[PDB]
C-alpha cells in the first residue's frame, strides 16, 4: 500500500523544516513510523525509529513525532549536508509487511541560479553514410535542475524521434542533460534547419544547425 | 497482524 | 560494523529467473530477520518478503506469492531472493535489510538497519550489441567543443576516455539515454584550444565489455 509524503521540502540554513508522512489505521495508526535518509549511491540510513528515537550517531537536530495516522520528521538548524531524500516506513497490518513513503527531496536553499550552456551537433558525415542521422543537444552548468527541451524543423515543432535525459548533478553541483533527435538522412537534407530550444527558469537558449 | 505479533511469530 | 553486501547488476530476458544475494557480517546472522524490497525506476520502494535465517521460515507479499523464493545459507551467512517469470515490470533495484527487531527489555522497535547497497536487475528482450561511434566534429572562442556519439549499444555500461586518458581537462561524458528500441546511446564532449585543431590529434576511446568491442575514433575538423 501507500504512505504519502510531499515530493519536496526546502528551507535556508539554520531554519527548521518539517516533512510529513500520512497513512492509515492499518500502518501508521497502529504501528511505529521509522525514517531514513537517502544520499546518492548510498544505502538508506536510519534516522528515527519507533516514532521518535534517534539511533547512535544521529545529530539531535533530527526529531520525529507521530499523531493518529500521520507522522513528521523535523530537522532544525538545517545544514547544507542535510540535502537528501527522506522517506518514512511502517508495518502494514493488511500487507503483513512494510510500506514506504515515496520520499521527500529536501533542498537547502542558497545556491544561486545558473544558466545553461548549450552545444548542438549536426549529424556526422559518417553517420549519414550509415543511413542514419542524429542531432545531439548537450546542456550543462545550469541550476536548479529542471529544464525543458523542444526541437524544431525549420520553425515547426518536432515531437517524433526525440529522446531527452533527466538532468543529473555534475561535480560542480550544477546540472547537465542531453537530448537527441533521430532523423532519416532524407529528412535532414530536406529541411532548411533544425533547432534545439532549451528553457530554464523562464529564459530560452536556441541553437540551430543546417545541412548546408 | 500487528507488527509486534507478526515479528513474534516469525522470530 | 554490520554489513550487508549484495551481488552485482544483472541483465535478464523476459521469462527468465534471477537470484540476488545478500552477504551478512558483523553480527549473529541467525538472530535477525532479513527483508527483501525493490524499487523500480521512478517508483517507490515495495516490500517483497522476509525470512528468519535461523529456521528458514519465509513469508511473502501477496503481490509476489508464487514466484518469489527467499532462502538462506547459514554457513555462508547469506540470504538469497529468487524471482521467476520476469517481465520488464521487474526491472528494479533489489535490496536486503536486517530487521533489528524489538527491544525485549523496552518493547521499542529498533528498525530495519542496516540495508544492502542494492542490486540492479534489468529485464529486456534486447540482444547484446556493440556501439557505433561517430565523431562530432569541432564547434567554437579560444576553445572549441568536439566529441563522440556512442550510438545504439546494449546493455550498459560503456567506458569513454580521450587520448587514452591523457586528456581530461574539459571532458564531459553524458548519461546514456534509453531509446524505444531498447538500445542505449550517450555522448562525450571535450573542450580544447582552437589553436590546437590543425595540429593535435583527438581520439575518443570507447570500450564496451559486453560485446567485446573497443573503438578508437579520431575526431577531425570539417
Ligand atoms: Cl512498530
Amino acid at each position: 500500500l501507500t504512505l504519502t509524503q510531499p515530493a519536496s521540502a526546502s528551507a535556508t540554513p539554520g531554519q527548521r523544516v518539517t516533512i510529513s508522512c500520512s497513512g492509515s489505521s492499518s500502518n501508521i495508526g497502529g504501528n511505529t513510523v521509522n525514517w531514513y535518509q537517502h544520499l546518492p549511491g548510498a544505502a538508506p540510513k536510519l534516522l528515527i525509529h519507533n516514532n521518535d528515537l534517534r539511533p547512535s550517531g544521529v545529530p539531535d537536530r533530527f526529531s520525529g513525532s507521530k499523531s493518529g495516522t500521520s507522522a513528521s520528521l523535523a530537522v532544525s538548524g538545517l545544514q547544507s549536508e542535510d540535502e537528501a531524500d527522506y522517506f518514512c516506513a511502517a508495518w502494514d497490518d493488511g500487507l503483513n509487511g512494510w510500506v514506504f513513503g515515496g520520499g521527500t527531496k529536501l533542498t537547502v536553499l542558497g545556491q544561486p541560479k545558473a544558466a545553461p550552456s548549450v552545444t548542438l551537433f549536426p549529424p556526422s558525415s559518417e553517420e549519414l553514410q550509415a543511413n542514419k542521422a542524429t542531432l545531439v543537444c548537450l546542456i550543462s552548468d545550469f541550476y536548479p535542475g529542471a529544464v525543458t527541451v523542444a526541437w524544431k524543423a525549420d520553425s515547426s515543432p518536432v515531437k517524433a524521434g526525440v529522446e531527452t535525459t533527466t538532468p543529473s548533478k555534475q561535480s560542480n553541483n550544477k546540472y547537465a542533460a542531453s537530448s537527441y533527435l533521430s532523423l532519416t538522412p532524407e529528412q535532414w537534407k530536406s529541411h532548411k534547419s533544425y533547432s534545439c530550444q532549451v528553457t530554464h527558469e523562464g529564459s530560452t537558449v536556441e541553437k540551430t544547425v543546417a545541412p548546408t | 497482524t500487528g507488527h509486534r505479533m507478526a515479528w513474534d511469530m516469525m522470530m | 560494523v554490520q554489513l550487508l553486501e549484495q551481488s552485482g547488476a544483472e541483465v535478464k530476458r523476459p521469462g527468465a529467473s534471477v537470484k540476488v544475494s545478500c552477504k551478512a557480517s558483523g553480527y549473529t546472522f541467525t538472530s535477525y530477520a532479513i527483508h527483501w524490497v525493490r524499487q523500480a525506476p521512478g517508483q517507490r520502494l515495495e516490500w517483497m518478503g522476509w525470512i528468519n535465517p535461523g529456521n528458514g521460515n519465509a513469508k511473502y507479499s501477496q503481490r509476489f506469492q508464487g514466484r518469489v523464493i527467499i532462502s538462506r545459507d547459514t554457513s555462508a551467512t547469506t540470504s538469497y531472493m529468487e524471482l521467476s517469470s520476469l517481465t520488464s515490470e521487474d526491472t528494479a533495484v533489489y535490496s536486503c535489510a536486517r530487521d533489528r527487531g524489538f527491544d525485549l527489555l523496552t518493547g521499542h522497535y529498533l528498525g530495519l538497519d542496516p540495508w544492502g547497497q542494492g542490486t540492479l536487475v534489468t529485464v529486456s528482450s534486447a540482444s547484446t550489441k556493440g556501439p557505433s561511434v561517430f565523431p562530432l566534429a569541432p564547434s567554437s572562442g579560444g576553445t572549441a567543443a568536439l566529441g563522440c556519439l556512442v550510438k545504439d549499444y546494449f546493455p550498459e555500461p560503456v567506458t569513454v576516455s580521450w587520448n587514452s586518458g591523457a586528456l581530461t581537462s574539459g571532458v564531459h561524458t553524458f548519461p546514456a539515454v534509453l531509446q524505444s528500441s531498447g538500445l542505449y546511446s550517450l555522448s562525450s564532449v571535450v573542450t580544447v584550444p582552437s589553436s590546437s585543431l590543425g595540429t593535435q590529434t583527438y581520439i575518443c576511446n570507447v570500450n564496451h565489455k559486453p560485446s567485446n568491442t573497443k573503438v578508437d575514433k579520431k575526431v577531425e575538423p570539417k
